[PDB]
RNA sequence: GCUUGAGUCUCGUAGAGGGGGGUAGAAUUCCAGGUGUAGCGGUGAAAUGCGUAGAGAUCUGGAGGAAUACCGGUGGCGAAGGCGGCCCCCUGGACGAAGACUGACGCUCAGGUGCGAAAGCGUGGGGAGCAAACAGGAUUAGAUACCCUGGUAGUCCACGCCGUAAACGAUGUCGACUUGGAGGUUGUGCCCUUGAGGCGUGGCUUCCGGAGCUAACGCGUUAAGUCGACCGCCUGGGGAGUA
């Protein structure tokens, strides 16, 4: 409930998978904003950062890989 | 989805199935494209959720109990 | 017969039937049993007790392989999937890990329209 | 598109200076320069109907400004349509 | 001159030619008046999913500024090269600051 | 482009022209021409061996270089021309050393554009280069069967062959009919589709438009006597027979593929 | 002439706005091979269907097409229809801040012109899944239906035509005015970033309700209140959106 990208400052980078793996669940799905608490601007950046890191094989699409 | 439950466990308790995929997003895809009711029943899901939100806080009456 | 040591228990639970197939580490099968192949034809096939006897009747015909610990891969919805894995404990196996290999698409081809 | 480099080149060519940016003859040339730019965009693609509507918003706005200009001062009008090349 | 980022992965047994390849493309852009800014070479690391299976590819980040005709002649080079596996190109906005 | 004629007379009512304005409108390049004499369907023995051909307009053979044996020389496409022997158009191609040759004109090729052949050549549409250097998946045309043979496959108008797979020293080609077929990996191919893809839309309007293409009338089997065709005869349009050729072999279904010498190179038959 | 309407410029801000190309992954289907064996599939119950010529299950590899799970939200964009993977290219609009400029250039619009879901048509492709029609099996008094097993057009793409929908907030477009509350979303200024705050200010949006209106239901500052400007339309039910 204490949104992390609105707290300091951010544009959600796709390369730093350290913070980016905090916002995926165990099966590779993106966690909704009602759970984490991110602002909706930082949620649209996040999904575009998950999917672009899922492209470059940094994060997985699913756990069936 | 996937659970390992390191060698002394004695019981499965796969609780991430009710949290990820098991029958929620699978009974939804077993039939019925609809193309139309994900506009209609998504509306009625949240039309009743806001009457679960507003009418629950203002339910404070005497009611003899 | 080769005396395989650890195997994989693919459990394909459907609404109509539960098929339980025991493979090996490579993934080629060593014996299977269904809810329909154990009697239980028709309405009793779609029951959790029928997957239980499909689990015990898959525990033999791999008695000639000597499988000790097995990794579970349940797949699909239905009345099995949860009472068959309690019957693989009761058959005398070790459960290494359980997964869920339900083939969920990412909004792929159109499903059918039925049940009206 | 009408970049900042291209916008300032037409304001000084048709107005007092770069400060006089909203004059009547300036706006006609700015709408003309973008319509003549978008002839290349709609030479291909041929079905961009949502951007065609923006093109017709600025054809018709240029038609109303030139018709304001012809009523307001005819002398400044006949300068412009020969200088900018749009009359039969 | 729009800015770019170019993350291309490399087929891993041909990773010796990568400083040959980083030189190969930064000659095409600086040679055609385009500034390179962050050659953050990530090295070899592990993949999340198999990619023709081929585990553990080799990552190169560029972050170039370049005219658009050059960055398209660059991107048709990544197709025909058999060493580049899954490149991508991105938005301008800026240059970056090594962003590990 | 695709011009529909106005019905000013019968016959002109159903004409569709395929009008290319980029074609050359002069007498063609005279050193690369030699004569083409009509056969009529007749051989050594003089007897008609292919029916329904004969007549037509006189047409001179354009020596078209399918083989593309000019490795690593720049070549500027001079002008697109009409070849009556083909369905496709041909491009007059000037090399840098001063030699002109005809090639088939691909889809995007215009006058002034540059092609070249050889293994060094780029993957620009129009270049000829061997298939062990062509990328997998890309679309080629003017495909060779044997190395140095010249080019056999995908050389009609609009036709192309997509390259499917490369398993060792063979290239798996999906032919235009839908047939998967292996060739030698050292055979050449020209990239891109063949131009004049609106050739399929010409519908010729009238009966005389096929007579000046050499195609003579086809007489049906049922209109003949029983001595002439294995159909034929009968009082008033009797057929009652399984359909056959004029020499008795079953048509409409009967497969005539029996070679056994080239069945190694075929992966899938035509479906 | 003037500037409070409208407009132009300079910096930014969000967006499934639009067209063009490319690519990614999961799944379905089919083919090819390995293992393996008598069932699978389906239903309220069955049967047709499939399968010892070895299916189903399972593994690997291949070929194709179409759609984008999670994000995802009475959330966002667009004039409406509508638009969801990520990427690049070419573009439209809206909004905000500070100014500077034009000087009423405006609003509505019969006829006209453009756009316009889906189904349909035309020509050329593509065809995985789904699926009218059609065949078979069931259910039934009947069942040319729901249910089951199959399956053609079609959905797909390029280019034309059609011009219709419960094309619906059943609510024309534009402007001004008249108590509030809780939210969302996108800017922006002040103040302590002083610790995930405190205060103004704009645009869009959802819900509840005050006067007022309404036949009532209800709308209720994105009015169905108080007014103005133009336009479209209505005149008992059928017959008839028919000849």
């Amino acid at each position: 409930f204490c949104r992390f990208t609105a707290e300091g400052v951010q544009e959600i980078d796709y390369k730093d998978i350290a913070t980016l793996k905090n916002y995926i669940t165990e099966s590779g799905k993106i966690v909704p904003s009602r759970i984490t608490g991110t602002r909706a601007k930082y949620q649209r950046q996040l999904a575009r950062a998950i999917k672009r890191a899922r492209y470059l094989s940094l994060l997985p699409y699913t756990d069936r890989h | 989805i996937k659970v390992r439950e390191n060698e002394p466990f004695d019981v499965a308790l796969r609780r991430f199935k009710r949290s990820c995929e098991k029958a929620g997003v699978l009974a939804e895809v077993r039939r019925r494209e609809f193309y139309e009711k994900p506009t209609t029943e998504r509306k009625r899901a949240k039309a009743s959720a806001v009457k679960r939100h507003a009418k629950k806080l203002a339910r404070e009456n005497a009611r003899r109990t | 017969r080769k005396q395989v040591s650890d195997g994989v228990a693919h459990i394909h639970a459907s609404f109509n039937n539960t098929i339980v197939t025991i493979t090996d580490r490579q993934g080629n099968a060593l014996g299977w049993a269904t809810a329909g192949g154990s009697g239980f034809r028709g309405s009793r096939k779609s029951t959790p007790f029928a997957a239980q006897v499909a689990a015990e009747r898959c525990a033999d015909a791999v008695k000639e392989y000597g499988i000790k610990n097995l990794e579970v891969m349940v797949k699909g919805p239905g009345p099995g999937r949860e009472s068959t894995i309690r019957a693989l404990n009761a058959a005398g196996f070790r459960i290494t890990n359980i997964t869920d290999v339900t083939p969920i698409p990412h909004n792929g081809c159109r499903p059918p329209k039925k049940r009206r | 598109s009408l970049s900042t480099e291209a916008t300032a080149k037409i304001v000084s060519e048709f107005g007092r200076d770069a400060n006089d940016t909203g004059s009547t003859e300036v706006q006609v040339a700015l709408l003309t320069a973008q319509i003549n730019h978008l002839q290349g965009h709609f030479a291909e693609h041929k079905k961009d109907h949502h951007s065609r509507r923006g093109l017709l918003r600025m054809v018709s706005q240029r038609r109303k400004l030139l018709d304001y200009l012809k009523r307001k001062d005819v002398a400044r009008y006949t300068q412009l349509i020969e200088r900018l090349g749009l009359r039969r | 001159m729009r800015h770019y980022e170019i993350v291309f992965m490399v087929h891993p047994d041909q990773s010796e030619q990568v400083p040959g390849m980083i030189e190969r493309y930064t000659a095409a852009i600086t040679g055609a008046e385009g500034k390179i800014h962050r050659l953050e070479d990530w090295g070899r690391r592990q993949l999340a999913y198999p990619i023709n299976k081929l585990h553990k590819a080799h990552y190169v980040l560029m972050n170039v500024e370049a005219p658009q005709e050059v960055i398209d002649e660059l991107e048709t080079t990544f197709r025909f090269n058999d060493a580049v596996i899954r490149s991508m190109v991105m938005r301008t906005k800026h240059a970056v600051t090594e962003a590990s | 482009a695709v011009v529909k004629c106005k019905p000013t007379s019968p016959g002109r009512r159903h004409v569709v022209k395929v009008v290319n304005p980029e074609l050359h409108k002069g007498k063609p390049f005279a050193p690369l021409l030699e004569k083409n004499s009509k056969s009529g369907g007749r051989n050594n023995n003089g007897r008609i061996t292919t029916r329904h051909i004969g007549g037509g307009h006189k047409q001179a053979y354009r020596i078209v270089d399918f083989k593309r044996n000019k490795d690593g020389i720049p070549a500027v496409v001079e002008r697109l021309e009409y070849d009556p022997n083909r369905s496709a158009n041909i491009a007059l191609v000037l090399y840098k050393d001063g030699e002109r040759r005809y090639i088939l004109a691909p889809k995007g090729l215009k006058a002034g554009d540059q092609i070249q052949s050889g293994v060094d050549a780029a993957i620009k549409p129009g270049n000829t280069l061997p298939m062990r250097n062509i990328p997998v998946g890309s679309t080629v045309h003017n495909v060779e069967m044997k190395p140095g043979k010249g080019g056999q496959l995908a050389r009609s108008a609009g036709t192309y062959v997509q390259i499917v797979a490369r398993d060792g020293a063979y290239v798996t080609l999906r032919l235009r009919s839908g047939e998967m077929r292996k060739v030698e990996a050292d055979c050449r191919a020209t990239l891109g589709e063949v131009g004049n893809a609106e050739h399929m839309l010409r519908v010729l309007g009238k009966a005389g438009a096929a007579r000046w293409r050499g195609v003579r009338p086809t007489v049906r089997g049922t209109a003949m006597n029983p001595v002439d065709h294995p159909h034929g005869g009968g009082e008033g349009r009797n057929f009652g027979k399984h359909p056959v050729t004029p020499w008795g072999v079953q048509t409409k279904g009967k497969k005539t593929r029996s070679n056994k010498r080239t069945d190694k190179f075929i992966v899938r038959r035509r479906s």
